[PDB]
């Protein structure tokens, strides 16, 4: 079906074609941040004297 | 305005350098530097090589019959390009050459044929 | 098979050539004749003999400093010139260069003999 | 300096795609190196240069139209020379000159145009006169030795014969020649003549 | 050289090339033969004799 796509045909010649590649898919993600507890000083930006 | 190329000797032999001005008449100025070696040729102001009298096969091609070859305490220099040996053949109306012996010579030639086959994904 | 055209396959004449393979490529190893030692001989167009001219069928005339002999011409191999050597067209008045010597003939000395 | 001529700013910009300038020239000189290659085999088929022969009766064949004139300061055949004037070119030596671009505004020279915008034409590794001198080292042999000057050693041959022996090739026996050398010798020049007009 | 392939070296009956110079390539003078006056013979393949 893939060659049938790209040659824009329901009807496919004896011979070789190529269809991309090989491909993987991701399973789950893996998010990785710095162990940060704090929260940053909103009140002394925004609510100074 | 331009006209800059660069003469080479190998690297890995030595690094001097000489440099073809094309648009410099020399017979001086709008060039990076000077330093004696100045030839003039008609493919350009040659600084940094010594032109010899002496007349050899072509090296490094510079153009309108001049080229470069870097030789001895070596330096780079430059000459006009012998075309061939000198030769002469007699001519006569009344008098002819025959071989008397021959040589058999195998020589080699070669041709390219293919090319390396290549595919492309463009995602 | 062999080629006849100059300079195609290598210098010289070409005899026979063998292909060897090479990485995306062919290599040609051509044998070819080359002439080599040669010598100077004096020459002319034609041999007069009895008032006939006669040219070489297959090669040239030639002369060393007292005789004529007649020689394939690419390899200096004298023959005596002889009336199987030779053909006879029109006579000994016309072309420039023409020089005596005699031509053999063959049967004259079976006839005596 | 064909894209940012003079310009700090565009040049850094240029730099962000730059590897595109350097394939431009990859390709310009590798068609730059070949076209110097292709005049060498054309010319350079023999490596022995033969000095043009003092002209004498050839058996009243005349090659002094495709031969070098020695009275010009380049010695071109009178064939060749009326070659060259014929074919013009656009401009001649490789030397411009900033000074007289800059001086002859006036003239708005295409060449100057040129080269104030990056664009440069080269000068041919072999010169109008070395050419001259492979051609006349081929006539040379021709003349004197025939084919055997491509095959090996120059072996010398009277002209006539030569001739002979190029009839036997086509098929006519040689006879024919020596009988009409002169109505051929002179058929020869006439046409030689011809040409050049 | 001399050569035997057809119009390769002009028309006609190569006998021999003289090259001359020009800008960017090269002139060809090619030197043929051709036959001219001509006449129509009776033919046959061959004699029988005895
Ligand atoms: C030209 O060739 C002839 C034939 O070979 C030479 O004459 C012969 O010379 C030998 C001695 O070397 C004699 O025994 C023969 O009787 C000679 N034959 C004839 C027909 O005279 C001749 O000497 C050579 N000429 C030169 C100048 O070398
Ligand atoms: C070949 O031999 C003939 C004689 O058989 C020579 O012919 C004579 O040449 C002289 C030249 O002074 C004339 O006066 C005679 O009348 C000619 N005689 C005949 C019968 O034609 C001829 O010159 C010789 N050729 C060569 C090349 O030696
Ligand atoms: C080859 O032919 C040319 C003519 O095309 C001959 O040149 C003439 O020679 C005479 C005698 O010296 C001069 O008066 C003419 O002015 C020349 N004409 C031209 C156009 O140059 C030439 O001499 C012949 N050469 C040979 C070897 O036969
Ligand atoms: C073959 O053709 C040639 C060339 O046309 C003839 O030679 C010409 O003959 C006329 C008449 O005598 C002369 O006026 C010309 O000057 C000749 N031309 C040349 C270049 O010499 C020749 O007669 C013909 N017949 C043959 C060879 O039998
Ligand atoms: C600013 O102070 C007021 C109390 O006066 C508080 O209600 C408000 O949330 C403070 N704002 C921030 C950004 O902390
Ligand atoms: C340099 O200038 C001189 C004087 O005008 C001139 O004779 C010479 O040919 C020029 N050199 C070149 C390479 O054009
Ligand atoms: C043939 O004669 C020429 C002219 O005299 C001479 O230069 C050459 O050396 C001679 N040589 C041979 C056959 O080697
Ligand atoms: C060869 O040339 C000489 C002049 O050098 C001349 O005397 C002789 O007659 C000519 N021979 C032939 C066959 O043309």
């Amino acid at each position: 079906s893939e060659t049938k796509c790209t040659l824009k045909s329901f009807t496919v010649e004896k011979g070789i074609y190529q269809t991309s590649n090989f491909r993987v898919q991701p399973t789950e993600s893996i998010v990785r941040f710095p162990n940060i507890t704090n929260l940053c000083p909103f009140g002394e930006v925004f609510n100074a004297t | 305005f331009g006209g800059v190329s660069v003469i080479t000797p190998g690297t890995n032999t030595s690094n001097q350098v000489a440099v073809l001005y094309q648009d410099v008449n020399c017979t001086t100025w709008r060039v990076y530097s000077t330093g004696s070696n100045v030839f003039q040729t008609r493919a350009g102001c040659l600084i940094g090589a010594e032109h010899v009298n002496n007349s050899y096969e072509c090296d490094i091609p510079i153009g309108a019959g001049i080229c470069a070859s870097y030789q001895t305490s070596q330096s780079i220099i430059a000459y006009t390009m012998s075309l061939g040996a000198e030769n002469s053949c007699a001519y006569s109306n009344n008098s002819i050459a025959i071989p008397t012996n021959f040589t058999i010579s195998v020589t080699t030639e070669i041709l390219p044929v293919s090319m390396t086959k290549t595919s492309v994904d463009c995602t | 098979g062999q080629s006849k055209r100059v300079d195609f396959c290598g210098k010289g004449y070409h005899l026979m050539s063998f292909p060897q393979s090479a990485p995306h490529g062919v290599v040609f190893l051509h044998v070819t004749y080359v002439p080599a030692q040669e010598k100077n001989f004096t020459t002319a167009p034609a041999i007069c003999h009895d008032g006939k001219a006669h040219f070489p069928r297959e090669g040239v005339f030639v002369s060393n400093g007292t005789h004529w002999f007649v020689t394939q011409r690419n390899f200096y191999e004298p023959q005596i010139i002889t009336t199987d050597n030779t053909f006879v067209s029109g006579n000994c008045d016309v072309v420039i260069g023409i020089v005596n010597n005699t031509v053999y003939d063959p049967l004259q000395p079976e006839l005596d003999s | 300096m064909y894209i940012c001529g003079d310009s700090t700013e565009c040049s850094n910009l240029l730099l962000q795609y730059g590897s595109f300038c350097t394939q431009l020239n990859r390709a310009l000189t590798g068609i730059a190196v070949e076209q110097d290659k292709n005049t060498q085999e054309v010319f350079a088929q023999v490596k022995q240069i033969y000095k043009t022969p003092p002209i004498k009766d050839f058996g009243g064949f005349n090659f002094s139209q495709i031969l070098p004139d020695p009275s010009k300061p380049s010695k071109r055949s009178p064939i060749e020379d009326l070659l060259f004037n014929k074919v013009t070119l656009a401009d001649a030596g490789f030397i411009k000159q900033y000074g007289d671009c800059l001086g002859d505004i006036a003239a708005r020279d295409l060449i100057c145009a040129q080269k104030f915008n990056g664009l440069t034409v080269l000068p041919p590794l072999l010169t109008d006169e070395m050419i001259a001198q492979y051609t006349s080292a081929l006539l040379a042999g021709t003349i004197c030795s025939g084919w055997t000057f491509g095959a090996g050693p120059a072996l010398q041959i009277p002209f006539p014969m030569q001739m002979a022996y190029r009839f036997n090739g086509i098929g006519v026996t040689q006879n024919v020649l020596y009988e009409n050398q002169k109505l051929i010798a002179n058929q020869f020049n006439s046409a030689i003549g011809k040409i050049q007009d």
